[PDB]
């Protein structure tokens, strides 16, 4: 069998969703790129999406804090 | 967000997605006390 190599791009979201709601989303990452930028990652609950969150928001401030303790 | 913080999984760099959502709105709220600038 194969394995996609994976890694080998550059960011996984050049843009963001600005708003965001908590309520909406299960999952996150935090996408914390020295390749691109501070990107804020997250998989929606109802639509499962995987969509990326404004760094600039509000929760998400809280979010970065205790993202980096993984 | 989820009470004091959330508590996610810091990444470097992966392919779980590699391209951009259809996700072209973005304008950012600010204060969420008073008013979110966005009712809903």
């Amino acid at each position: 069998g194969m394995k996609p190599v994976s890694l080998s791009y550059r960011c996984p979201c050049r843009f963001f969703e600005s708003h965001v709601a908590r309520a909406n989303v299960k999952h996150l990452k935090i996408l914390n790129t020295p390749n691109c930028a501070l990107q804020i990652v997250a998989r929606l609950k109802n639509n499962n999406r995987q969509v990326c969150i404004d760094p600039k928001c509000k929760w998400c401030q809280e979010y970065l804090e205790k993202a980096l303790n993984k | 967000g989820s009470m004091e913080g959330i508590s996610i999984y810091t990444s470097d760099n992966y392919t779980e997605e590699m391209g951009s959502g259809d996700y072209d709105s973005m304008k950012e709220p600010a204060f969420r006390e008073e008013n979110a600038n966005f009712n809903k």
